[PDB]
């Protein structure tokens, strides 16, 4: 027998303390080495009630990367408001590495093992662990960067499918490979990304098949972003400590649903040195590009979507339309965490 | 329960545009629920329009507004704007900002409103009232006709605010002509009509006009 | 997507009287629906945030319950500050919304006639005023007669809000019509019809 609760959770990870990396100089302080052999417990009869939208698991996560980035990045500059800071800003090795969250004494954590869970109601496989999977932070918009994978069909989570003020995550049952690179010697800021255009759209289509499932039967369009910063309105990540702004209207193109769809798709991105901060309120400044080739190969795994809002005609629209989103970065943990909740022995 | 703090009314030809401002926080003091636009046309049901996110400018538009509509935000993010392009007279509405009370839940129980908006949309240029009588014929009604101005609204008073007990200032209503009018009325005694002065005090500041009609039998 | 079907259209009750309107909705909804006071003027007021949870500041008279597909708001014993217009909220789909005032004995139009100023008249137009004071239900009608001859489509009337200390409606009409136009009759009448009048009642004047 057991209770819903909150803890204090800890981070555990395989980090090389030696390392100038600083998600490993990071977790060297702030984590505990893995367990060598974490034990598994399968539940025979029990039936579970999860919510990954109220998880305290997030809030933890959460507060952890903040202050993993609030302490590893180093702008020249930074603004908030009336706050006007300089300093030194040296480039930085960064590379995210896997972190587990683990209970304490007394508190045990329950993983649902449902195939198609969606992240909330009944789970009728259950089983408790001690710590998560090893979870990378990677913080990133629009796209869900070197996650965990669904694990028969596409996924949609949303706390409210029917509410145009939920993100929706999607979660795919296999990885798209996205390939971003600023050549070595053009603009020293202009990068690109290029995605298998094939692959993409096989998915891209079944994605829109499974959101065909919960808007009755509407034929299903996407749209670029109707507006925000850059950060939110391109696909937007961090690559050897380097600020990408990917413009993704080339990926979300209705007509591959025939002639040119194919073949490889090559995203406009740029590198900013002027950003805004993802942890709260303020600009930040770095320093140019590093020199010679800078390149990150990720795994699509998820997408953050923002489904267009307006029921006024009580008959109104034949269509729905969905515009890449995030910007919520607690939304990416969700889209981890979601499994697992804390019990209280 | 705080009021939001939106701008003032506006008056637009049809095809141009305007943006209404709704100062939602102060500089100076969970993520922050988003700022919700909403309009209501006279005697109709409030419409939503959008969404804005003021954290990042997220946003979303209803549909069938046909990305007419544009919401952003200060950089303190403690003021939206709602630009609303291309007007046509049934953008005629008051407007309203809307926001959830921060230590709520739902992002839809608009705890927090603005006070409204009034945008009118119309091809009539800015025009002041002429003020007609209506002169009374135990008790004798007697009143002001508010005729032909534009835009609303005008104000009425009776002896410059004197007596109030017995007045009836009814809305306006839109004319064909695309002006409009209002009456005011005043129910005094009979025995009154020869002794007491009664002036009704017309104000109607778009058209920067002030008038003081005395109404004798 | 939803539809929320919201009734009665209108209602009307005594003070102290127990209120409830109802939503209904083409989806189970959980407890995503909000309910809202709009007084003539203002902004609307939030009353009950998902379904049943009532706001901080809002009379205790003021209850809401529902779940799933039905939901309704309340007013324990109805009183003179509850009168407005209350609607449902599904997100962004509101419901069509219900009038409700104070249901007070049937009283009659204290009735008056206004012929148009000489002034006006000099202007090329004519506006003939017709006041009703006082009356309830606000139900009403009001049809213009010259010479006899009933006028429509040429009226504009206007109500006021229902009195707070007598709980009354009044109501303006013009009929508007040319200057030439109103001089070629004499006989200008208002015939009236209402619950607290046993007979319409006319009310005319002469030109001149
Ligand atoms: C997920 O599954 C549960 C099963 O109870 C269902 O109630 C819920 O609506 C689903 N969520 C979404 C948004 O698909
Ligand atoms: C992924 O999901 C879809 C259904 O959503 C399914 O048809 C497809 O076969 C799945 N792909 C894999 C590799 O499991
Ligand atoms: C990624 O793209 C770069 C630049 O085009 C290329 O040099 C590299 O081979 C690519 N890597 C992979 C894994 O395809
Ligand atoms: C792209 O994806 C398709 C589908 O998996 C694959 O056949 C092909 O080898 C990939 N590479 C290119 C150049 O299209
Ligand atoms: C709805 O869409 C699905 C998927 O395209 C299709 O198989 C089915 O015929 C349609 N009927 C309903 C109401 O699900
Ligand atoms: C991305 O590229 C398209 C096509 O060049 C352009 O129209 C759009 O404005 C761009 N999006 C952003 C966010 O800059
Ligand atoms: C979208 O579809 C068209 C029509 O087939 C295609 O030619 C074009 O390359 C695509 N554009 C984008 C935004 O990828
Ligand atoms: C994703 O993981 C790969 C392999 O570890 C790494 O090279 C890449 O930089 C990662 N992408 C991001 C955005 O962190
Ligand atoms: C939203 O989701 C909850 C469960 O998470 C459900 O009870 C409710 O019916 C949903 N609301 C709508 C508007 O469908």
């Amino acid at each position: 027998v057991w209770k819903d609760a909150d803890t204090t959770l800890f981070c555990a990870s395989d980090a090389k303390a030696h390392e100038t990396e600083v998600h490993n100089v990071w977790a060297t302080h702030a984590c505990v080495p893995t367990d060598p052999n974490p034990q598994e417990i399968h539940l025979e009869n029990v039936t579970e009630n999860f919510n990954m939208w109220k998880n305290n698991m997030v809030e933890q996560m959460q507060e952890d990367v903040i202050s993993l980035w609030d302490q590893s990045l180093q702008p020249c500059v930074k603004l908030t408001g009336g706050s006007v800071i300089k300093q030194a800003c040296p480039k930085i090795s960064f590379d995210p590495i896997p972190i587990h969250y683990c209970t304490p004494a007394g508190y045990v954590i329950l993983k649902c093992n449902d195939k198609n869970f969606n992240g909330t109601g009944p789970c009728k496989n259950v089983s408790s662990v001690q710590c998560t999977h090893g979870i990378k932070p990677v913080v990133s918009t629009q796209l869900l960067l070197n996650g965990s994978l669904a694990e028969e069909e596409i996924i949609i989570r949303s706390e409210n499918i029917s509410d145009n003020a939920k993100t929706i995550i999607v979660h795919l049952n296999k990885s798209v490979e996205i390939n971003c690179t600023r050549p070595s010697n053009g603009d020293i800021r202009k990068a690109y990304c290029e995605i298998n255009g094939t692959k993409w759209n096989k998915v891209l289509k079944q994605v829109t098949e499974k959101l065909k499932e919960h808007f009755n039967n509407k034929t299903i369009i996407f749209q670029p972003p109707s507006g925000g910063d850059l950060e939110i309105t391109m696909h937007h990540f961090n690559c050897r400590g380097e600020f990408f702004y990917c413009n993704t209207t080339q990926l979300f193109n209705n007509t591959c649903i025939m002639k040119g769809c194919n073949g490889t798709i090559t995203l406009p991105c740029k590198i900013k040195q002027i950003i805004n901060m993802w942890q709260g309120t303020g600009q930040a400044m770095y320093a140019p590009p590093i020199d010679g080739k800078i390149n990150c190969v990720s795994n699509i795994t998820g997408i953050l979507l923002t489904r267009d809002g307006g029921n006024t005609g009580n008959n109104s629209r034949t269509n729905e339309t969905f515009r890449p989103g995030g910007g919520n970065i607690k939304d990416n943990w969700r889209s981890e965490l979601y499994k697992y909740k804390v019990v209280q022995i | 329960q705080v009021q939001l703090v939106q701008s003032g009314a506006a008056v637009r030809k049809p095809g141009a545009s305007v943006t209404v401002s709704c100062k939602f926080a102060e500089d100076d003091d969970a993520p922050e629920h988003f700022i919700h636009f909403l309009r209501q046309a006279p005697g109709q049901q409030l419409e939503w329009l959008a969404w804005m996110n003021p954290t990042n400018g997220a946003v979303n538009y209803a549909w069938y507004l046909n990305g007419r509509v544009t919401a952003t935000r200060d950089r303190s993010m403690t003021t939206a704007f709602l630009e609303v392009k291309s007007l046509r007279s049934d953008d005629t509405a008051v407007y309203y900002c809307a926001r959830a009370q921060k230590r709520g839940r739902s992002e839809w129980a608009y705890a927090h409103w603005g006070q409204g908006t009034p945008v009118v949309v119309s091809s009539a240029s800015t025009k002041g009232p002429s003020v007609f009588p209506l002169a009374p014929s135990g008790t004798a009604a007697l009143g002001c006709l508010v005729k032909d101005y534009f835009p609303e609204p005008v104000t009425v008073s009776w002896n410059s605010g004197a007596l109030t007990s017995g007045v009836h200032t009814f809305p306006a209503v839109l004319q064909s002509s695309g002006l409009y009018s209002l009456s005011s009325v005043v129910t005094v005694p009979s025995s009154s009509l020869g002794t007491q002065t009664y002036i009704c005090n017309v104000n109607h500041k778009p058209s920067n006009t002030k008038v003081d009609k005395k109404v004798e039998p | 997507d939803i539809q929320m079907t919201q009734s009665p259209s209108s209602l009307s009750a005594s003070l102290g009287d127990r209120v409830t309107i109802t939503c209904q909705a083409s989806r189970g909804i959980g407890k995503d629906l909000n309910w809202y006071q709009q007084k003539a003027g203002k902004a609307p007021k939030l009353l009950v945030s998902d379904a049943s949870t009532l706001e901080g500041g809002v009379p205790s008279r003021f209850s809401g319950s529902g779940f799933h597909q039905d939901f309704s708001l309340t007013i324990s014993s109805l009183q003179a500050e509850d009168v407005a217009t209350y609607f449902c909220q599904q997100y962004e789909t509101f419901g069509q919304g219900t009038k409700v005032d104070i249901k007070r004995t049937v009283a009659a139009p204290s009735v008056f006639i206004f012929p148009p100023s000489d002034e006006q008249l000099k202007s090329g137009t004519a506006s003939v005023v017709c006041l009703l004071n006082n009356f309830y239900p606000r139900e009403a009608k009001v049809q213009w007669k010259v010479d006899n001859a009933l006028q429509s489509g040429n009226s504009q009337e206007s109500v006021t809000e229902q009195d707070s200390k007598d709980s009354t409606y009044s109501l303006s009409s013009t009929l508007t019509l040319s200057k030439a136009d109103y001089e070629k009759h004499k006989v200008y009448a208002c015939e009236v019809t209402h619950q607290g009048l046993s007979s319409p009642v006319t009310k005319s004047f002469n030109r001149g």
